[PDB]
């Protein structure tokens, strides 16, 4: 995120880190329960890669983090790859990941919600702070 | 769903 | 470029497809939602990641990260997987999982 700021340790609890086999960040993720992650089709996942729950400072070694295996990943069909629509891919996980103050899930919307423009939200992640 | 036990602050 | 070790966050204004195909035209479809374009931009990592709107103390995932400006302008919106076109493929992948 470019022009955002620090978040507070632990305040975005269902913000995990998709991490490759070597630990390289390289997308974000939310949890929609303790067996489920929400992700973007175009993050390209694998069942190699990990989801990591309760992450805050990827530099540090002090954190309860949790390491979680992915069991399967379901691209949704609808996605297009060449126009990027339908966007998304759901991660089940090989073993349920622990709630508690830092991990928890975020909620879904009804598919009939309107969520107007000019309505502020927040967005969260590890990406680039300068292109 | 959605409540954050630590309340984030923008 | 800087990528960060902690993670960031940054509140951003949801955008019409309408207003928004004036940035990005025939690319915007309707399962995608626009934000952004106020000053901040999401940017290469941020990729998956959620777009949550606060309502009544409780936070829903109305978007997640999908792609946007080349070089991550903060006057560009940002693009992203519109959740509600997408979330009855979401409640029966786990119904049926
Ligand atoms: C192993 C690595 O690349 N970093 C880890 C954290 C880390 C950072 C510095 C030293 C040890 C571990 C991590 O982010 O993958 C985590 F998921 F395990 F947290
Ligand atoms: C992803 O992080 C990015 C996110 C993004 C970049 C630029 C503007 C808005 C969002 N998406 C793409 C397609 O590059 C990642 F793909 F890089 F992982």
């Amino acid at each position: 995120i470019v022009n955002g700021e620090e978040a507070v340790p632990g305040s975005w609890p269902w913000q995990v880190s998709l991490q490759d086999k070597t630990g390289f960040h390289f997308c974000g993720g939310s949890l929609i329960n303790e067996n489920w992650v929400v992700t973007a089709a175009h993050c390209g996942v694998t069942t190699s890669d990990v989801v990591v729950a309760g992450e805050f400072d990827q530099g540090s070694s002090s954190e309860k983090i949790q390491k979680l295996k992915i069991a399967k990943v379901f691209k949704n069909s609808k996605y297009n790859s060449l126009t990027i629509n339908n966007d998304i891919t759901l991660l089940k996980l090989s073993t349920a990941a622990s709630f508690s103050q830092t991990v928890s899930a975020v909620c879904l919307p009804s598919a009939s919600d309107d969520f107007a423009a000019g309505t502020t939200c927040v967005t969260t992640g590890w990406g680039l702070t300068r292109y | 769903c959605g409540v954050p036990a630590i309340q984030p602050v923008l | 470029a800087n990528t960060p070790d902690r993670l960031q966050q940054a509140s951003l204004p949801l955008l019409s497809n309408t207003n928004c195909k004036k940035y990005w035209g025939t690319k915007i479809k309707d399962a995608m939602i626009c934000a952004g374009a106020s000053g901040v931009s999401s940017c290469m990592g941020d990729s998956g990641g959620p777009l949550v709107c606060k309502k009544n103390g409780a936070w829903t995932l109305v978007g997640i990260v999908s792609w946007g400006s080349s070089t991550c302008s903060t006057s560009t919106p940002g693009v992203y997987a519109r959740v509600t076109a997408l979330v009855n493929w979401v409640q029966q992948t786990l119904a049926a999982n």
